[PDB]
C-alpha cells in the first residue's frame, strides 16, 4: 500500500511500446514526474507537467495523465531502457509532502545472450606473507543474469571457504559477478591447481591457477 | 548547470544523529528553488525526505518530522541533513536534489552517499595486488587488479592511475561474507604490451575507517 501506487514489474519486447502507470488521490491537482534509475546510479529525470521531458532524453519517452492515473510511455524500447522506473508527486493533503511511487522494474525482452568473460586470480605475495589466500574469480558480461560457479581444487569439487555474489547489472545491461575462494597457505601450496568453473546457459568455462 | 555533491560520515551508531551535506555550484542556495532530500535502501524504493526553499521555508516527510532538520549554509553555498535517533532503517543511500519553484519535479540529483546504521565498529580494508601474468594474459591483452579485503562498511571507492585510467576497468559488487565484512576487486584489461612500461596503481579509498591506500600491481 501507498500512496500513488505502480506495478512492481512489467515487460516489453525490443523495439516494442509499453506503458507505465502510477495512481493516486494525489494525481488529481498533481502532474506526476517520471524518473528512470539504473542500478548503482542516481535517479534521471524523464517525464513531468504535462508530456515535458528534459534537454537530452530522448523523444521515445513521453508522458499522459487522466483523472488520478499517469502514465510514462516508452515507444520501441531499447536495450538502454530496462531500468527501474519511479512515480512522485505531491500529495494533497496538509502541506503537500512529495511522495514515490513503489517503482516499476522495466524488463526488456528479447536482447542478445551474451557468455562469461572469466578471469582468476591466485593469491597474492602479500596475502600469503599475511598467513592468508584467497582465490578471486571475476565474472562479467554475461546475459542472462543467471551463473552457477564451482570451485575445485585439483580434480575434486570444493564447497568450504567459498563465497560468490549475486548477479549484478553492468552499463551495457549484462551481468557480472565475483566468487571468492578462501584457503590456508598451506593447502593453496599443497596442491597442484584451483580451478574456477561458471556454466551459463548449459554452457562451462573454466580458468585454473596454480602456485608457482 | 548546476552539479550537487553529497558529503557524509558513513556510519552512524543507533540512536544517534545522521549528519550530511550538500555542496551546490552553478546556482545561488539563497534561491526559489527547492533544495531536497531524498534516500533509498538497499534494494528498496526511494523516499522523500525534505525540502528547504529560501534558506527558511522547510517541508519534510511526516513519517519523518520529528528527527529531520534540513538547514543551509549560505557562506558556503551549501545545504545540510540531520537525521535524528537513527536505527537500521534509516541504512540508505542519501542523495541531494533541487526542484524548482508550475509542475514539481527534482531535475538535478547529487551523486548519492551511502549510509549505514550499525553498532558494529569501522574495519579498514587490506589492499593486495592482483598481478597480471601469461595466466591472466590473452593475447595482446592482459587482466590485472586489486583485491580490497575485510572491510565495515560500504562503501569503498577503486580508481586506476589517479583517474587517468578508465578505460577496462571493472570495479565489481563488494561480497558480504560470514563473518560480517565486505570484500571486493577491481580489474583493468592493459595491453600486455604495456606491462613492462606503464606502471598501474589503484587507489582504494574507505573514509569510514580512513583507509587511503594506493597499491602499486607489477608482475612477479
Amino acid at each position: 500500500s501507498s500512496e500513488l501506487t505502480q506495478d512492481p514489474a512489467v515487460s516489453v519486447a525490443l523495439g516494442q511500446t509499453v506503458r507505465i502507470t502510477c495512481q493516486g488521490d494525489s494525481l488529481r491537482g498533481y502532474y506526476a514526474s517520471w524518473y528512470q534509475q539504473k542500478p548503482g546510479q542516481a535517479p534521471v529525470l524523464v517525464i513531468y507537467g504535462k508530456n515535458n521531458r528534459p534537454s537530452g532524453i530522448p523523444d521515445r519517452f513521453s508522458g499522459s495523465s487522466s483523472g488520478n492515473t499517469a502514465s510514462l510511455t516508452i515507444t520501441g524500447a531499447q536495450a538502454e531502457d530496462e531500468a527501474d522506473y519511479y512515480c512522485n508527486s505531491r500529495d494533497s493533503s496538509g502541506n503537500h509532502p512529495v511522495v514515490f511511487g513503489g517503482g516499476t522494474k522495466l524488463t526488456v525482452l528479447g536482447q542478445p545472450k551474451g557468455a562469461p568473460s572469466v578471469t582468476l586470480f591466485p593469491p597474492s605475495s602479500e596475502e600469503l606473507q599475511a598467513n592468508k589466500a584467497t582465490l578471486v574469480c571475476l565474472i562479467s558480461d554475461f546475459y542472462p543474469g543467471a551463473v552457477t560457479v564451482a570451485w575445485k581444487a585439483d580434480s575434486s569439487p570444493v564447497k568450504a571457504g567459498v563465497e560468490t555474489t549475486t548477479p549484478s547489472k553492468q552499463s551495457n545491461n549484462k551481468y557480472a559477478a565475483s566468487s571468492y575462494l578462501s584457503l590456508t597457505p598451506e593447502q593453496w601450496k599443497s596442491h597442484r591447481s584451483y580451478s574456477c568453473q561458471v556454466t551459463h546457459e548449459g554452457s562451462t568455462v573454466e580458468k585454473t591457477v596454480a602456485p608457482t | 548547470q548546476v552539479q550537487l555533491q553529497e558529503s557524509g560520515p558513513g556510519l552512524v551508531k543507533p540512536s544517534g544523529t545522521l549528519s550530511l551535506t550538500c555542496a551546490v555550484s552553478g546556482g545561488s542556495i539563497s534561491s526559489s528553488n527547492w533544495w531536497s532530500w531524498v534516500r533509498q535502501p538497499p534494494g528498496k524504493g526511494l523516499e522523500w525526505i525534505g525540502e528547504i526553499s529560501h534558506g527558511v521555508y522547510t517541508n519534510y516527510n511526516p513519517s519523518l518530522k520529528s528527527r529531520v532538520t534540513i538547514s543551509v549554509d549560505k557562506s558556503k553555498n551549501q545545504f545540510s541533513l540531520k537525521l535524528s535517533s537513527v536505527t537500521a532503517a534509516d541504512t540508505a543511500v542519501y542523495y541531494c536534489a533541487r526542484a524548482p519553484p508550475y509542475y514539481y519535479y527534482m531535475d538535478v540529483w547529487g551523486k548519492g552517499t551511502t549510509v549505514t546504521v550499525s553498532g558494529a565498529s569501522t574495519k579498514g580494508p587490506s589492499v593486495f595486488p592482483l598481478a597480471p601474468s601469461s595466466k591472466s594474459t590473452s593475447g595482446g591483452t592482459a587482466a590485472l587488479g586489486c583485491l580490497v579485503k575485510d572491510y565495515f562498511p560500504e562503501p569503498v571507492t577503486v580508481s586506476w592511475n589517479s583517474g587517468a585510467l578508465t578505460s577496462g576497468v571493472h570495479t565489481f559488487p563488494a561480497v558480504l561474507q560470514s563473518s560480517g565484512l565486505y570484500s571486493l576487486s577491481s580489474v583493468v584489461t592493459v595491453p600486455s604490451s604495456s606491462l613492462g612500461t606503464q606502471t598501474y596503481i589503484c587507489n582504494v579509498n574507505h573514509k569510514p575507517s580512513n583507509t587511503k591506500v594506493d597499491k602499486r600491481v607489477e608482475p612477479k
